[PDB]
């Protein structure tokens, strides 16, 4: 079975129980089937991936995995152990089988070791009794799948998990080699494209790739991830990413943006690219979207607002047309400017009124009832509207016959890189 | 690593 | 009776009821005494401050008003009706009268009504009826203020709250004329200084202010708040307010971050401002609250001082922040060169960049999860960003040999920052 | 002359 939906697999605050079961119900909505539990920063998943579950975190677990049933979502849960683990030491093994063994009585059937993000070199002892770091990794990983009775879902994150990581590249690797070669054939390899966050996939890479690991990847796609860049955030439609894929795929789970409301278009796209057009499934994914910003119902928000805000938070490698168009409208005035014809004046005037639309769908989103979507695009939001607000009495000045430590010091040190801007 | 780019 | 303590007034997502109970906690523990409610953002607050809370919402808001009277703190409710009441209409009158009775059903028994960052004009029915928009806003506030029998403490935020707020400026604005004439001499007056966030509150700005409002203010003091910059938060110590305002204020009710753990510093330091006076050391506060911190995060003192040094206050870098500034605008000044100096002015840049990254790891790895995950954009942000500096010095000391470009060919999107946002930044002077 | 943020000086 295909798996699509979401990893939670991103660095930062981790989602909640709440956020997750309001997760997995839009994955039931939108025909959906799978989650991956991966937070980078959630305690006992990485740093303290030997720690077992406290009484009160089991219950917690537990009630999480009841409720991805409940949806009909299959519940996958990872560990990372790759940091510190000694792969040889019997006692690292049975720490990881017992934290697993948790996990399984919790009601959890499906499950993944994680791999990426680490050192290529092993310690003494393990290089004693592995002759590589996929030996070591592969012998781990299937000791764990046979241990677990095979899971019919059990995923492997290599170390080298995008074309750019492949030591010399990916159709020569022998990390690669060996987990092709190693990796029991009931255990699935998670791959992010040619990059971390690939701007395409194209099928001739997954052709590649799927040669030497001797089977059909699951794409963990950090498209919409927005971890690495706190001013940015994703709210356009999945794209680069020809559906002709799919019969070349085991899955497609989707590491979106940290900010779980943030995450309405990323998902409904990715599930209508399941079930195609990017600019036909922003449409239905914001017409939908809209449903879920109501004023509230008092006793005593446009389709135009959401279309403008997925502009100015678009993709990581395109931004969508309003906010292109206000760009260049903002470098024209500010390159004629010297001539303050009629024109100048009637495009100041013009992008005036765009700035304002701006500042008027924060001052509706504020009105908004479901407060949690207002607080989890609010800092997004709210720097939009400031930039656009200065922007626009700058335009003004400009034209008028008659912020300095803006970012604090990683935006002084950052203006210093004499590089800054290169990609504008 | 403290992301997701070799150190 | 000096109320001091924190205001939670700042705009995005407010505090949780648990994270108020252990504000309290802190207030009690060094000695502050005051809590005024004032969340931009609660939509019962201000954007719909017309709103009766839910059954639901009324048990929480109980809950917490007991939850101050048992750690000794007075809860000051404040309610923001300035961007759509109709200060004439009889119903208007009556329906804030009804919401301002409800929460003193909770146990409230001091308020304040706010009246900051609204559009200055009035709609064509209050202008037959006040003067000026000043009389429209005192004659509301004063029959409030009677009505709820003269509560021991009600506050007024003035719209003209600071300085830069004043029409055409602080001495001679008609505004604060009709609210220091006016305004019933048991209510106090809001202020946050000569600007919106104040560098320094000198003795004769508050002096001058206090003439024409007739009275001490109560300072609304903005110098920890950070709604207003996504990437900035404030770890320094309470600074550029002498002890000497003591003696001239009614109180002082700190703004502070957003993101409730980041506070310890912020309402610690100015506890230690306000202990000291009933002189004081900006450093030396700084000292004891980051030794306190210290106990409830592995995380050295070491890694918090350089935490407070890279994200310290609004105008103003902390010592081991402006000195990796320095050497950084030096390094990068005197780049040609590629001597000996160069060499080792680098190799200790790289070295500084070094306790960033590890200050970050150490963070990542403690206990204490909550002061992590509060802390954790900020905290990435610079590690991101130092590491990139440290990588361009080690590209500028490889110029000898080599002539590539900083960016070789394809790139994730971190190498260039800031998104849409950035690109407009970048086109400002 | 809203969102605390008023015009620059
Ligand atoms: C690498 O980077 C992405 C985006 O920054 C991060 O969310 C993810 O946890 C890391 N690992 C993988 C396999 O992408
Ligand atoms: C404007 O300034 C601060 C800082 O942005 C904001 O938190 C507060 O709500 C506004 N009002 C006052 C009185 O400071």
């Amino acid at each position: 079975h295909f798996l699509c939906g979401v990893v939670e697999g991103f660095y930062g605050r981790p989602w909640v129980m709440e956020q997750r079961k309001e997760l997995f119900r839009r994955l039931q909505k939108w025909e959906l089937n799978t989650y991956l539990y991966a937070p980078k920063d959630d305690y006992k998943h990485r740093m303290f991936w030997r720690e077992m579950y406290s009484v009160e975190e089991a219950e917690q677990l537990m009630t999480l995995i009841s409720a991805a049933r409940e949806y009909e979502i299959e519940f996958i849960y990872a560990i990372s152990p790759g940091l510190d683990i000694t792969f040889s030491n019997p006692k690292e093994v049975s720490t990881l089988k017992r934290k697993l063994d948790q996990v399984s009585q919790f009601g959890c059937r499906s499950f993944a070791l994680l791999f990426d993000n680490i050192d290529h070199n092993m310690c003494a002892a393990d290089k004693e009794v592995f002759s590589s770091f996929a030996h070591a990794q592969v012998s781990i990983t299937n000791e764990i799948y046979q241990y677990l009775g095979e899971p019919e879902t059990f995923l492997f994150c290599p170390t080298e998990y995008c074309g750019t990581f492949c030591y010399p590249n990916v159709s020569q690797s022998p990390y690669l080699r060996t987990v092709g070669e190693k990796l029991l054939p009931g255990i699935e390899v998670l791959w992010t494209g040619p990059k971390v966050v690939s701007k395409e996939i194209p099928v001739e890479s997954i052709e590649e790739v799927s040669k030497i690991i001797k089977r059909a990847p699951v794409i963990w796609d950090n498209i919409h991830a927005n971890d690495y860049d706190q001013k940015r955030l994703f709210l356009g439609p999945y794209k680069g990413r020809s559906t002709e894929l799919i019969p070349r795929l085991k899955g497609v789970l989707t590491n979106p943006n940290c900010e779980f409301e943030a995450n309405y278009v990323a998902i409904h796209t990715l599930a209508t690219w399941y079930k195609y057009s990017p600019q036909m499934a922003l449409k239905l994914a914001l017409t939908e979207w809209l449903q879920e910003f109501g004023v509230p119902h008092q006793y005593s928000v446009t389709l135009e607002d959401l279309q403008l805000l997925a502009d100015l938070f678009y993709l990581p490698y395109e931004h969508g047309p309003k906010g292109a168009q206000m760009l260049r409208e903002f470098q024209w005035l500010r390159a004629n400017s010297s001539v303050v014809i009629e024109e100048w004046r009637s495009r100041a005037a013009k992008f005036e009124e765009m700035c304002g639309l701006v500042m008027g769908m924060f001052t509706r989103l504020s009105n908004c009832a479901n407060r949690t979507i207002l607080y989890d695009m609010y800092s997004y939001v709210w720097d939009i509207k400031s930039i656009m607000s200065m922007v626009k009495s700058f335009v003004q000045w400009l034209g008028c016959r008659s912020w300095a430590f803006r970012g604090g010091l990683a935006g002084e040190f950052q203006r210093l890189l004499p590089i800054d801007g290169a990609n504008d | 690593w403290v992301d997701s780019t070799p150190p």
